[PDB]
């Protein structure tokens, strides 16, 4: 379908939030006062994929903001772009989650999961064209983890065959922001898998680098990171919003991005990465894109993929961009590089040729594949998830609420077998 | 016999359907609102043949006879605000809603079903107003399971309905070395036992070679599906040329059933098409239909990646259009047979159905394949055919040994022992297709 609603959650929800519909009111042209300014069919046709036409011909997204910390929102409805949202769609309530799983949703968080399902529901009916839930969180933060997750089931018991799109970000495993982040990582996964359909990696240490190497940026801001996800956002998506040769849907990547049930974790990719002063010396063209897309450097999960093996790869190329230019360079790569391709699927390459193109650019493309590499990411949560409570520390905390430790112990048997399955099946 | 109604499912299909009712006009005279522009010969618009394609006009806004299938309104919107608007019936655009998505399970299914009733009594309602209707028409894609499988159960719809008119279909296949889809190989293979028991005569077109031919003999540095689908168009319009216009030698489009199917089943023609000739050389090209035969019989121009020379010759079919003289035709084929190439099988012992249309070719302004006084239409049923299923069946095996994507399909509305089945069909016309020539 083309309604999709945006469900936003967690404190890093709201912050991806804000530069998502920042971009996406770009290309058809929004003011964030609700104004209409597309040029014209192209941007007037497809304005319901995300807005309504209310009274005064004023557009509105449909997102719901949930955050357990009021003080983030005053950040967002106070300055630049606020009138968009509508305020009943606010949901915000004292004190917080407390940087753990199981408060923010187990006991506390279970206030407010009565209020944000009314509102879903009303929006749902009113919406003659439901398709899935774009949920954005990370998956070690507090309210994004524990009251993020708890929603992905809520929302699946009304609505089980309608799909569910996540963009998770995941831990890093060198650089955390807090000591209690991979905990978090273990119980998010231990409900994910079991409601949601897809799941995109993103990894902000990942995105430092490309900032620093590729867009020569010294001192990155998360004001900065939120236009790279909002990029891959906007683009599975296109398709959708404008006509194209070959248009995608959410529900294809399923049926061919992933191959069997239990592998919904995906690795974005972004091109071309835009370098500040060095744009101008470079040719815009599909042979360049193909290596950059699969770059080992530009990957945002971000384990390497080369020592991994992919599975099934898709390109979303944008702007002037034929069909041979994406059929011949992608198949090169089936050759010169089939020992990174499994043999059994056979062909490891799909395209989606759009119509219009990003503002800024001529051209663009994304890269998403399913490598046996994500693993990896898998046990650095693992590891620390047994080594650091092996003795018994910061526990308290959770098991205060209620949980036992037999519930704990249940999630990291789950990501221990997600580990075997990229094997048998063998790497 | 009279008429002929045009049947287009999914993106694909109707992306080609959208070129022949281009082209279509084109010939006949007919301006993009149709009205008139005029209608106007013998037999441009009619007299005879229209009304065969077009629909009378008590105001002359001639209206085509083709349906328009699609679950998703996007494809459809386009042609809704295309500039051949006004060359369909509004209700003839019969727009979806809720995708299949990639597809089978749903397209010949789940979801297709929910629209049949539609469609099927929008073809009633026209199969009505039509006098004779010799057949029907679809085109559409064996890639994405709307076309493949909606398609699918369409056809299989229109054969129980009638039974008895000519079920034409133009279906498009994966290209044996590279391909947009995934899971192809399912969409393809579980449909192609359908095709078999339900199509009379089935064209089998590879893109992969269409975008060779467009790369080499139209000299194209950047190839686009709109390109390809004029080439396609053109090649569909000549089957057909002798049901609406004047010829020397007349073709009926039951004669290849007669001509070109000696069994039951393999029913599967491959086509070629020349002069294939970019602007810039049609002033250096000048040739008699002797040349011309011999480029339908040169690999590089059959639009289908497999190896005529390898295969041996069953019944064929050289269709010409424009200037040509049937006494050299014969001798062209004469010295075609000479060549030894396709070997002649006993069992035809020569079958070269001659069709001969006095109408010259024409191109669109779309496309950059220089117009010419002449041109050849090739079907064979040639031998090699049988390589294009089996590089398909492989692919199939791959992933059905392993399942995987199987759960996408069986989880919503089937069973693995139907993809069992549909293998054992393919695997079995591979076995029977071979065995009718390999006896001599
Ligand atoms: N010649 C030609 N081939 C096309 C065209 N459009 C698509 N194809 C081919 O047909 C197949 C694509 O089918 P899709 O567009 O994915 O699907 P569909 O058959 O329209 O139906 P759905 O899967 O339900 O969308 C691929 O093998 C393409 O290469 C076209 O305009 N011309
Ligand atoms: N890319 C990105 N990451 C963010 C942003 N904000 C927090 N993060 C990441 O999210 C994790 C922290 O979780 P947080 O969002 O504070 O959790 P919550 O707010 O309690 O749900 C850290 O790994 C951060 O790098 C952001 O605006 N962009
Ligand atoms: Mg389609």
């Amino acid at each position: 379908m083309r309604e999709i609603i945006h469900i936003s959650t967690g404190q890093c929800g709201n912050q991806i939030g804000a530069a998502f519909w920042e971009t996406i009111c770009g290309e058809h042209g929004l003011d964030f006062n609700g104004t209409y300014h597309g040029h014209d069919d192209i941007q007037k046709e497809r304005l319901n994929v995300y807005f309504n036409e209310a009274s005064s011909g004023k557009w509105v997204p449909r997102s719901i903001n949930v955050d357990l910390e009021p003080g983030t929102i005053d950040a967002v409805r106070n300055s630049a772009i606020g009138n968009l949202f509508r305020p009943d769609n606010y949901i915000f309530g004292q004190s917080s989650a407390g940087n753990v799983w199981a408060k923010g949703h187990y006991t506390e968080g279970a206030e407010l999961v009565d209020s944000v399902m009314d509102v879903i529901r009303r929006e749902a009916e009113g919406c003659d064209s439901l398709q899935g839930f774009q949920i954005t969180h990370s998956l070690g933060g507090g309210t994004g983890s524990g009251m993020g997750t708890l929603l992905i089931s809520k929302i699946r018991e009304e609505f089980p065959d309608r799909m569910m799109a996540t963009f998770s970000v995941l831990p890093s495993p060198k650089t955390s922001d807090t000591v209690v982040e991979p905990y978090n990582a273990t119980l998010s996964v231990h409900q994910l898998v079991e409601h949601s359909d897809e799941t995109f990696c993103i990894d902000n240490e990942a995105l430092y680098d490309i900032c620093q190497r590729t867009l020569k940026l010294n001192q990155p801001s998360y004001g900065d990171l939120n236009n790279l996800v909002s990029s891959v956002m906007s683009g599975v998506t296109t398709s959708l919003r404008y006509p194209g040769q070959l248009n995608s849907d959410l529900r294809k990547l399923a049926v061919n991005l992933v191959p069997f049930p239990r592998l919904h974790f995906f690795m974005v990719g972004y091109a071309p990465l835009t370098a500040i002063g060095s744009q101008s010396f470079r040719s815009l063209t599909v042979p360049e894109l193909t290596q950059q897309m699969f770059d080992a450097k530009n990957m945002m999960a971000a384990a390497d993929p080369r020592n991994g093996r992919y599975l099934t790869v898709a390109a979303f190329f944008r702007g002037k961009v034929s069909v041979k230019e994406v059929e011949d360079e992608m198949h090169k790569v089936q050759s010169k590089n089939s020992d990174y391709f499994v043999e059994w699927i056979p062909n490891n390459v799909q395209t989606a040729v759009c119509s219009v193109a990003p503002q800024g650019l001529d051209m663009a493309a994304t890269f998403i594949a399913n490598s046996t590499s994500i693993q990896e990411l898998f046990k650095r949560v693992g590891d620390q998830f047994s080594a650091m409570f092996k003795r018994k520390a910061f526990l308290h905390w959770y098991t205060s609420e209620g949980m036992d430790e037999l519930e704990f112990s249940e999630a990291e048997s789950n990501m221990n077998d997600l580990v075997s399955e990229y094997q048998q099946y063998q790497e | 016999m009279r008429e002929v109604i045009s049947i287009n499912v999914g993106q694909a299909g109707c992306q080609i359907g959208n070129a022949c009712w281009e082209l279509y006009s084109l010939e006949h005279g007919i301006k993009p609102d149709g009205h008139l522009e005029d209608g106007l010969s013998k037999p441009k618009g009619g007299e005879e043949g229209f009304s065969t394609f077009f629909h009378e006009t008590g105001y002359g806004k001639f209206v085509p006879r083709a349906i328009y299938v699609d679950l998703e309104p996007n494809v459809i919107d386009e042609v809704r605000n295309g500039p051949y608007k006004d060359l369909f019936h509004p209700e003839q655009l019969i727009s979806g809603k809720e995708d299949a998505a990639n597809n089978y399970a749903r397209g010949h299914y789940t979801v297709g079903r929910e629209i049949l009733g539609d469609v099927l009594d929008r073809i009633r309602k026209l199969a009505d107003q039509c006098d004779g209707l010799q057949g029907f028409l679809f085109t559409h894609s064996l890639g994405g399971g709307t076309g493949s499988g909606l398609g699918s159960l369409l056809l299989e719809e229109l054969s129980a309905e009638y039974g008895k008119k000519s079920k034409l279909e133009f279906a498009v296949y994966p290209a044996p070395q590279v391909s947009t889809s995934v899971v192809e190989p399912y969409n393809t293979v579980l449909t192609t036992h359908t095709t078999l028991e339900h199509a009379d005569c089935t064209f089998m077109v590879d893109n992969e070679a269409i975008y060779d031919m467009c790369k080499r003999n139209l000299d194209i540095p950047r190839p686009s599906f709109a390109n390809l689908n004029n080439l396609i168009a053109q090649v569909v319009s000549s089957v057909t040329a002798s049901l609406r216009f004047d010829g020397s030698l007349n073709v009926d489009l039951n004669e290849f059933q007669t001509n070109l199917v000696p069994y039951p089943r393999i029913h599967f023609p491959l086509v070629s098409y020349s002069p294939v000739l970019s602007k810039s050389k049609a002033f250096h090209e000048s040739n008699s239909v002797s040349e011309i035969t011999n480029a339908c019989f040169e690999p590089g121009n059959q639009m289908v990646k497999c190896d005529p020379r390898d295969g041996k010759y069953m019944a064929t079919c050289l269709l010409y259009r424009g200037d040509v003289v049937t006494r050299d035709v014969q001798r062209a084929v004469e010295q075609v047979k000479n060549k030894k190439t396709v070997q002649l099988v006993d069992w035809c012992p020569t079958g070269f159905k001659i069709g001969i249309c006095y109408e010259p070719p024409t191109a669109t302004p779309n496309s950059q394949l220089a117009t010419v006084d002449r041109a050849v239409c090739m079907l064979s049923n040639t031998t090699s055919i049988a390589e294009a299923w089996k590089r398909i069946d492989r692919k199939f095996d791959l992933m059905y040994a392993k399942r995987a994507f199987v759960h996408w399909y069986v989880g919503e509305g089937m069973e693995e022992g139907e993809f069992t089945e549909a293998r054992e069909d393919l695997a079995a016309l591979e076995r029977d297709y071979i065995e009718v020539g390999a006896d001599s």
